[PDB]
RNA sequence: CUCUGAACCUGUGGUAGGUCAGCAUCAGUUUUCGGGGGCGGAAAAAGAAUAAGGGAAGGUGGCGUGUUUAUAGCCUUGUUGUAAUACGUCCACUGGGGACUGAGGACUGCGGCUUCGUGCCAAGGAUGCUGACAUAAUGGU
RNA sequence: CUGCCGAAGUUUCCGGAUAGCAGAAACUCAGAUCAGUUUUAUGAGUAUGUAAAAUGAGAGUUUCUAGUGGGCCAUUUUUGGUAAGCAGAACUGGCGAUGCGGGAUGAACCGAACGUGAGGUUAAGGUGCCGGAAUGUACGCUCAUCAGACGAAAAGGUGUUAGUUCAUGAACUAGCCCUGGGCGCUUAAGCGUACUACCCAUACCUCACCGUCUGGGUUAGCUUUGAGAAGCUCAGACGAGUAGGCAGGCGUGGAGGUUUGUGACGAAGCCUUGGGCGUGAGCCUGGGUCGAACAGCCUCUAGU
């Protein structure tokens, strides 16, 4: 089944936050394989999605997606800042996100 | 100039949820020691003039029109020159007979009616 | 008038408006050659390489 | 303005070259060059209003 | 103003802080 | 770098605090972590140092002695255990003494940021958690220190069988001409 | 990083002093502004020459003529401490005068908990003779047979699969 | 005769309105890599390299002792055609990536192209090309 | 209900007359003055003072007219001290009318002072995990069995690290260790220094919008029509707030006028996880319930 997955695995770590104030509009995403802020420049502007399933079979489907884009790197270790169309729920801390390769400049 | 709302939540009076005797209509707190008047962290917001909305888009419904209250056919004909700016809103105490006459007249004038389906049935 | 402020260091059209000289500027002119007279006497070198 | 701007730029280049050449000859001959003390200064406020 | 300081008969003397 | 669904860590030679902080961050990152050989963890400091630290802890609570319970306590203090997120992250950690049968046949990784040989200065006294636990109440040290040889002997036999099996393909590799005919790609 | 500046200064000429004397010091500072301030402070406390009545006549950074040749530098320093009066001399082996001074500052700030302003250097010299070397550590570094293993090897990608070799 | 986009047949003629999404040309703000080019310094210092001398962490020979290029060479010095590089500084030099914003609403103005142009333009604030949906899309409670 | 202005919190005599702080009115006035500012030099004694230079701001007024007539944190200078702490003056500012980032938490410590937002960038603090951010780089000290991170203190250290002096040693100097927020950390996740990266405040920048203030334009009302001139329009700056002051609005009962107003084809009221409008007081509306009256606008009135 290794003829698929055009995307890259990622994890939703947290929102942008200070010690005591959280900003849910921007989320901190750890793209796996990206290990520094210079490698995070490749994934800037790429589409990222959160894919989950819900009980109702609305649209005749069991899966729904929240889309987003990668805006800028966060820190030195390769984490990025992502803004989603809808703010990611706080329950999705440590959940998985998919980073496509489009819009591609390669 | 699409419609932008600086805020959609209402401003509820402090402690209005705790007490049933206290209504939720906004009241400016007067206590000096009250943290809401001092505007501490985590406390509820207060009506400020900065929350005011754009003058051009003020009073505008989400479809871009302003609700104009209408009580008879004379009020509908007033919006002949302003059908792109105003929507007719029939008053609540206008009977179902007059509501029908208003709705047919507004249809010829090209005037949107906010509550054109109230108190009436359809029969095709 | 002046709804938007445009930077002359980024907008080249605004730069030509404000400065009617940037058209003929010639920044990088060459004044040196392969005959540079290194100018440091032995007196100054001795003072520099002292102590 | 074009002529004035051209004149100003040539003045800056001449003054900058003059300082370089005068320092070069002072260094080579043996004396020391003391350039003019600054007359224009740029001040930035770095502390707040409290 | 800019001026020159001749080193003839006025050679600089190296200084050291007092121990 | 990359994550797996379950990560098995061989805690032999790993410092308690360095490994716990890495594990706690991985638990909050959304990963299931299994730490085996929790009795082989190391703590900087002499035997008497952490002895008095644990003896003072006994003076204070449910005093746990098992090495995994020591490691589980260290990881828990590095988690937001007062919230649902911290509790959920805690339940993804499985710390055990030794290597149980479900895990001795699975690959075990190590954390270089927590290894004693790469973090402690040579010639510094250290206290093993298993030895430290043995005198403070833990009574299963001898039986687990005896069973490890049985696991090691079985595992060593498996490696020899795997190495002997691998020799056939390794010889067959250079035997096939196509291995070097198109080896210009670096493979 | 630190830079070695040679600074020549003199007092403003007056009717009493048609021509004043030139005073030159080689002092280390990260930038020229620090060097000029340190030069005036040294002059004020050595020659009692005020900055207001004095001016800087020259300043030039000095590069090491032989940065690719190992050398031994002996530094004479003055320590200002709680007592405020100490004379110390240290020897450092490196390739540039700047590195030795930086090493000295790191050593004293670590061991003695000093500061840049308190520490003042009387002199830095290059020990060109093995017999002139006083410290035993530097004498070892000049022995004919330097032979020692690699020290402090210590060598994201967490969860390494195999144990580190950390050896030859 | 004109008019009624008048009714219907004839057209199967031509254009087709509200939420989302994508890209491209731009303007404002900003962030992040890269390519060059001048000008400074001891007109960098080094170094490669012409070369005289000296010592040893004494190499090589000679007899661990002392040596002076041996069958290694090191440093110093002037010195071989000049340099190169680094750092500082500047270019009204230049090539990409990302994000947020689109206020205003005929025309004026300041400019640049243009032989002149109801001319064109990145020049007193976004436009163009598309795609998805009414029993859905999108948002609110 | 919103908007705008905004103290004093104390000299002097002595419950007040005051003054002073903050506004209103009546002025005149840039070819003129004013200043919790720095000066030039000499006058007097580096300070102090002087008349006339730099910088900024247009300033001076006269009249009357609300509120206050304390303290706390203390710093600094400073007097007496007295086992020693401590107490006494002045001074300095802050809190007092002030939210926000940090300080584990914090009424007075470090940053920073506030309209509603988007983006960027920082301050003070920080980047092992909790916790956003380098388990970064380089050079050093220490292993503490009561480390360190924040008087029992004199000393003792066959505890040391570096150096200075005299010179085989001796002592001396300085610094680490012992005896006398959590988890955890030990060539650190402690301490010292240097250097790049990174995290984020209501702070700074750019833009949008709200309001206030200030300045300007606008009539032979031009086919740009945008003259409720009480309108329209352009620009810039600013936004804490107790007492107090000043504007504009929302709602209720009744009255005069008006809507050739609404109503048994359902008024008023009430209910409602229906919808919408306004920064807000509030208002409009759908559905349900209900059964006879009621409202908008201009003005008047008050047991509002």
């Amino acid at each position: 089944a290794q003829g698929h997955r055009l995307y890259v695995k990622a994890k939703h770590l947290s929102f942008q936050r200070s010690k005591h104030v959280i900003h849910p509009g921007t989320s901190i995403v750890k793209i796996e394989g990206c290990d520094s802020k210079e490698e995070a420049q490749f994934y800037l502007g790429k589409r990222v999605c959160y894919v989950y399933k819900s009980s109702k079979a609305v649209r005749g489907s069991k899966i729904r997606v929240i889309w987003g884009t990668i805006a800028r790197p966060h820190g030195n270790s390769g984490a990025v800042r992502a803004r989603f169309v809808h703010n990611l729920p706080a329950k999705t801390f440590g959940s998985s996100l998919r980073v496509m390769l489009y819009p591609s400049n390669i | 100039v699409n419609i932008i709302k600086k805020r959609t939540k209402p401003f509820k009076r402090h402690q209005s949820d705790r007490f049933k005797r206290v209504g939720e209509s906004w009241r400016k707190p007067r206590g000096i020691d009250s943290c809401v008047r001092r505007r501490f962290r985590g406390t509820i917001s207060m009506p400020k003039i900065g929350y005011g909305n754009n003058k051009k888009t003020r009073y505008c419904m989400p479809n871009g029109l302003k609700a104009f209250l209408v009580r008879n056919v004379s009020d509908v004909e007033l919006l002949l020159m302003h059908n792109k700016t105003y929507a007719a809103e029939i008053a609540g105490n206008v009977s179902a007979r007059k509501r029908v006459e208003i709705v047919e007249k507004a249809r010829a004038l090209g005037v949107k009616v906010t509550n054109a389906g109230a108190k009436v049935r359809s029969q095709e | 008038a002046h709804v938007q402020k445009k930077n002359p260091l980024k907008n080249k059209a605004v730069l030509s408006r404000l400065n009617p000289y940037a058209k003929a500027y010639k920044a990088n002119v060459k004044i040196n050659s392969e005959k540079t007279p290194k100018a440091a006497g032995e007196k100054f070198l001795s003072v520099l390489h002292e102590n | 303005i074009a002529k004035r701007a051209e004149a100003y730029e040539a003045e800056y280049r001449a003054a900058e070259r003059e300082q370089i050449e005068l320092a070069r000859k002072a260094r080579a001959e043996g004396n020391y060059f003391v350039p003019h003390e600054p007359k224009l200064i740029f001040v930035v406020r770095i502390r707040g209003i409290n | 103003k800019a001026h020159f300081v001749s080193t003839e008969n006025n050679e600089p003397v190296t200084l050291h802080p007092v121990a | 770098s990359e994550f797996q669904k379950v990560v098995v860590i061989d805690a032999k030679g790993h410092l308690l605090g360095r490994l716990a902080s890495v594990v706690a961050k991985q638990l909050l990152g959304g990963q299931k972590v299994v730490v085996v050989r929790c009795e082989e963890l190391n703590i900087s400091g002499h035997f008497f140092r952490n002895k008095l630290k644990y003896l003072a802890y006994l003076r204070k609570a449910f005093h746990f002695r098992a090495p995994s319970r020591i490691f589980q306590k260290a990881v828990r203090g590095m988690l937001p255990h007062k919230t649902a997120r911290g509790q959920a992250a805690l339940e993804h950690l499985q710390a055990v003494e030794g290597i149980p049968p479900p895990f001795d046949k699975q690959k075990r990784v190590v954390v270089p940021a927590a290894l004693r040989v790469l973090r402690l200065k040579p010639g510094r006294k250290y206290c093993t958690v298993g030895r430290l636990s043995s005198e403070v109440g833990w009574k299963y040290n001898d039986i687990v220190a005896k069973l490890e040889e049985r696991r090691k002997v079985k595992s060593a036999a498996f490696y020899q069988a795997k190495l002997a099996k691998q020799k056939k393909i390794a010889s067959a590799k250079e035997a096939s001409p196509v291995n070097q005919k198109l080896s210009q790609f670096g493979y | 990083a630190l830079k070695e500046y040679q600074v020549v200064g003199r007092k403003v000429p007056t009717e009493h002093e048609p021509v004043p004397k030139l005073f030159r010091m080689r002092l280390f500072a990260p930038n020229e502004s620090v060097a000029k301030s340190r030069y005036w402070y040294f002059l004020k406390m050595i020659n009692k020459v005020k900055k207001a009545t004095g001016e800087i006549v020259a300043i030039n950074e000095i590069s090491e003529p032989k940065p690719l040749k190992a050398k031994v530098f002996g530094i004479w320093i003055r320590y200002d401490s709680r007592s405020g009066t100490h004379n110390m001399y240290k020897e450092f082996r490196d390739t540039t005068r700047v590195g030795a001074v930086e090493a000295m500052y790191a050593d004293m700030a670590a061991r003695h908990r000093a500061r840049f302003r308190s520490i003042r250097i009387l002199k830095v010299v290059e020990v060109e003779k093995k017999e002139d070397v006083r410290r035993n550590y530097v004498k070892q570094l000049l022995n004919p047979h330097l032979k020692f293993p690699l020290p402090h090897r210590r060598t994201k990608k967490v969860f390494a699969p195999h144990r580190p070799s950390t050896f030859y």
